[PDB]
């Protein structure tokens, strides 16, 4: 019944500032340490920052000291991070995450602690980028014998997600949807294919259905093969 | 700092199988050494602790060995969901350094993909830009080489690939390479070929067309 | 004088000293520590939850030369069982002292049923959870003795019970 929620996430300007939080509930939080720990997007974990059960001792990674400050509001089962001067590098997931002696079962304490529990995070993105509506382009085949393959592609968009279906969600086997790839500019592309057997084309309708939110565009694009 | 390497990087395993991942220090951490499960999208879960206890509520078929630079964490009988990212974490020091992980896939039949090419749309070619992608679908070993050829010319710099995780259906991956140009240059070329390199291959096989006639 | 002869020094060992475990994986184990700037090795245990715990760790082999009648100095920290929630029936604090006399060395063949019970040793300062946070230790110190040795060698043996304990320093000697 331990439970922790970040809050605060979000998109900002390099050199800006943001403050996250957790919300604790079902423990006695004055007696935990809590930490941060991060997550940039396709890495690893890095631990960020530690704060005392009184709000006592504090210690930070050298990749944020200086730029970071960690507290805690006791009575309202609150941990915070007050993060300045953010760049690029401090995109990430941020976990807020505990420890408590009580189910530490080992006579003498390590030195440094272990995460018990973590929340389930809050993205920050910091990027220059601001919103903006995919282009919508169909990925067409021909007639060749065999099964064949058939696609959107969905291109320059800020933030993530897009979602994308086909033929109103009618299609729902051998769809590959793939990961969206940041491009050079700051923006988002991503492609969406399914196949079908050749005999299809030039019979069956198919139309890709493109929504984000963000920006507010949906787009529903037929994808007609290609005749000679 | 201590660093923490993990070994291997990626490892393929089939349910049932006793899988043993490694962690080892650059210097001695003594027991304080804690590894972590993570599935994608969600956060880490603690496994184990002091290098060897279980955390509560944690299957009795992990456990973890080691002490001062070499540690083990092992699985016996992999159930399908241990199939994760796993992770250790040294508290010897204040740094609290984490390995970079150990990937747990699922074990297959190779399978060669099926590759497809498309050429940009019409409707792209107004906008000045201008998108050739390959498709490589359903294969086993992640593992694949593609290359893009223009008017048979090799390009560099110029494409960005992307692959999805294993699908729960046959634990096959897709990818998807998408060659990016303007349009003054494309309209320049011909033939748009797409070479693909993978163990189910016993050679490479090229999908291609020509700009303009069909 | 009536100087003291040692018959084993545990620390003096400096992590060197590997004694018997029983059961083999759960239960007692060495580890290292740093008190006082100076690292400080100790055999430990914390099974405070499950509660069937029988633990043995059992010395190496002490030949005993001219002693008979030894003494036992024993350093240890005992956790606070009330320092674990949900630990009520099964946490303990105290842990339990054997020795067991014979004429030869029996290697990894460990008899627990050949120990006789020297005593209860139970701690008069628990390690509350502030001390622990804090990293302070609270040392205890307790000595026995057992009577007429007559076997040419002696083992001495910690059952734990269930108990968070870390033992720190174990020290027999002889009078002259």
């Amino acid at each position: 019944e331990v439970q922790l929620l970040e809050s605060g996430g979000g998109l900002v300007q390099p050199g800006g500032s943001l403050r996250l939080s957790c919300a604790a509930s079902g423990f006695t939080f004055s007696h935990y340490m809590m930490a941060w720990v991060r997550q940039a997007p396709g890495k690893g974990l890095e631990w960020v920052s530690r704060i005392g059960p009184s709000g006592g001792p504090t210690h930070y990674a050298d990749s944020v000291k200086g730029r970071f400050t960690i507290s805690r509001d006791n009575s309202k089962n609150t941990l915070y991070l007050q993060m300045n001067s953010l760049r690029a590098e401090d995109t990430a997931v941020y976990y807020c995450a505990g420890y408590d002696s009580g189910y530490d079962y080992v006579a003498v304490a390590g030195p440094a602690e272990y995460f018990q529990h973590w929340g389930q995070g809050t993205l920050v993105t910091v990027s220059s980028a601001s919103t903006k509506g995919p282009s919508v382009f169909p990925l067409a085949p021909s007639s060749k014998g065999g099964t064949a393959a058939l696609g959107c592609l969905v291109k320059d968009y800020f933030p993530e997600p897009v979602t994308v279906s086909w033929n109103s969600g009618a299609l729902t086997s051998g769809v590959h949807t793939f990961p969206a790839v940041l491009q050079s500019s700051g923006l988002y592309s991503l492609s969406s294919v399914v196949t079908v057997p050749s005999s299809s084309l030039g019979t069956q309708t198919y139309i890709c259905n493109v929504n984000h939110k963000p920006s507010n565009t949906k787009v529903d694009k037929r994808v007609e093969p290609k005749s000679c | 700092d201590i660093q923490m390497t993990q070994s291997p990087s990626s490892l393929s395993a089939s349910v049932g199988d006793r899988v043993t991942i490694t962690c080892r220090a650059s210097q001695s951490i003594s027991t304080w050494l804690a590894w972590y499960q993570q599935k994608p999208g969600k956060a880490p879960k603690l496994l184990i602790y002091k290098a060897s206890n279980l955390h509560t509520g944690v299957p009795s078929r992990f456990s973890g060995s080691g002490s001062g630079t070499e540690f083990s964490l092992t699985i016996s009988g992999l159930q399908p969901d241990d199939f994760a990212t796993y992770y250790c974490q040294q508290y010897n020091s204040y740094s609290r350094t984490f390995g970079q992980g150990t990937k747990v896939e699922i074990k297959r039949t190779v399978a060669a993909p099926s590759v497809f090419i498309f050429p940009p749309s019409d409707e792209q070619l107004k906008s000045g830009t201008a998108s050739v992608v390959c498709l490589l679908n359903n294969f086993y070993p992640r593992e694949a080489k593609v290359q893009w050829k223009v008017d048979n010319a090799l390009q560099s710099g110029n494409s960005q690939e992307s692959v999805t995780e294993q699908d729960s259906k046959d634990s096959t991956y897709s990818l998807s390479s998408t060659l990016t140009l303007s349009k003054a240059d494309y309209e320049k070329h011909k033939v748009y070929a797409c070479e693909v390199t993978h163990q189910g291959l016993s050679s490479p096989v090229t999908k291609s067309f020509n700009r303009g006639e069909c | 004088q009536g100087k003291e002869v040692v018959l084993l020094d545990f620390a003096a060992a400096g992590g060197e000293l590997g004694w018997l475990t029983h059961p083999y994986g759960k239960g007692w184990d060495l580890m290292q520590n740093i008190m006082n700037d100076m690292p400080i090795y100790m055999y430990s245990v914390c099974n405070v939850m499950s509660g069937d715990q029988d633990n043995w760790l059992r010395t190496n082999w002490v030949y005993r030369g001219e002693a008979e009648r030894i003494f036992i100095e024993l350093k240890f920290t005992v956790r606070d069982c009330n320092s674990f929630p949900g630990g009520a029936s099964s946490c303990k604090e105290t842990f339990n002292l054997y020795y067991a006399e014979s004429d030869l060395d029996y290697g990894t063949n460990f008899q627990k049923r050949l120990f006789t019970k020297i005593d209860t040793i139970a701690p008069d300062e628990i390690t509350v959870s502030s001390d622990f946070e804090a990293r302070h230790v609270k040392l205890n110190v307790e000595e026995r003795s057992v009577g007429p040795l007559t076997r040419k060698g002696f083992y001495l043996a910690f059952q734990d019970i269930g108990a968070c304990v870390a033992l720190l320093s174990v020290r027999v000697y002889y009078k002259k």
